[PDB]
């Protein structure tokens, strides 16, 4: 979730 | 595939990773005097298991945050789907992070930066483990002997990243062809600046997992302990990434 926010 | 498309990915690698250094190597090597004292040692070992585990897990994340935004400005990267993205950062970033914590070691006093100050390795005392610790001491002293250039860490650590081995890919002749031109890039510099003697002292793969599954191992034992405490004063990309 986090991680999808950062790359997005 | 020609030196200058080449040369051109080797200053793209190392833009990306100055840009994304987290912190200026300069300001690292000013603070070296600036040790922390019988006393602040004995203050942080007295602090309780708990405190000094969720310090160092944010300041891990911070430095994480960092090698996320390297990767997002590595060449080549974005254009992976995020599958993949995601599986090399998962798998990654805390390897990443091992090598670029070299650059804020001292060798000469076997010293760390932490928290605005040096310290060796009984400030972390009160995490309850010393095996780990211990072992990220030893691989930052090793890779300090090899007098790592800025440039050299940037190509390297591109390269940590970018693994086509990494369970989990979807694309993986895709990361396959990637890490080969960031591996021309690494050597090619290493070749110009008569460099190559390194290649063989870099540590093997298998250090960089030992490791990582040591740090994921001694977060299992301590969340054990703790449970309240990681799920409610955690960063949550700590736990995405190590949980
Ligand atoms: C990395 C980019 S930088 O060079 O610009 C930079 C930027 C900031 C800092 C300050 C910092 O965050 N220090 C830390 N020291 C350790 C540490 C280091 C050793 Cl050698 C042994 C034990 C520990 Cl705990 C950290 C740590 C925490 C959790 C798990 C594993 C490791 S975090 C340092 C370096």
């Amino acid at each position: 979730k986090i991680l999808h926010r950062l790359l997005q | 595939a020609s030196l200058t498309e080449i040369e051109h990915l080797v200053q793209s690698v190392c833009k990306s990773y100055r840009e994304t250094c987290q912190l200026r190597l300069e300001d690292l090597l000013r603070q070296r005097s600036n040790i922390f004292s019988r006393e602040e040692v004995t203050g942080y070992q007295r602090k309780s298991m708990w405190e000094m585990w969720e310090r160092c897990a944010h300041h891990l994340t911070e430095a994480i945050q960092y090698v996320v935004e390297f990767a997002k400005r590595l060449s080549g990267f974005m254009e992976l789907c995020q599958n993949d993205q995601i599986v090399l950062l998962k798998a990654g970033a805390m390897e990443v992070v091992l090598v670029r914590m070299c650059r804020a070691y001292n060798a000469d006093n076997r010293t760390v930066f932490f928290e605005g100050k040096y310290g060796g390795m009984e400030l972390f005392r009160a995490l309850g483990c010393s095996e780990l610790i211990s072992s990220i001491f030893d691989f930052s002293h090793s890779l300090s002997a090899l007098h790592f250039s800025e440039d050299e860490i940037a190509l390297y650590t591109a390269l940590v990243l970018i693994n086509a081995h990494r369970p989990g890919l979807q694309e993986k002749r895709k990361v396959e062809q990637l890490q080969y031109n960031l591996e021309l890039a690494f050597h090619h510099h290493l070749c110009k600046t008569h460099r190559q003697s390194i290649l063989a002292k870099l540590p093997p793969k298998g250090k960089l997992r030992s490791l990582c599954s040591q740090h994921v191992e001694r977060l299992q034992i301590f969340q054990h302990l703790h449970p309240i405490v990681v799920q409610a004063a955690f960063p949550p990309l700590y736990k995405e990434l190590f949980s």
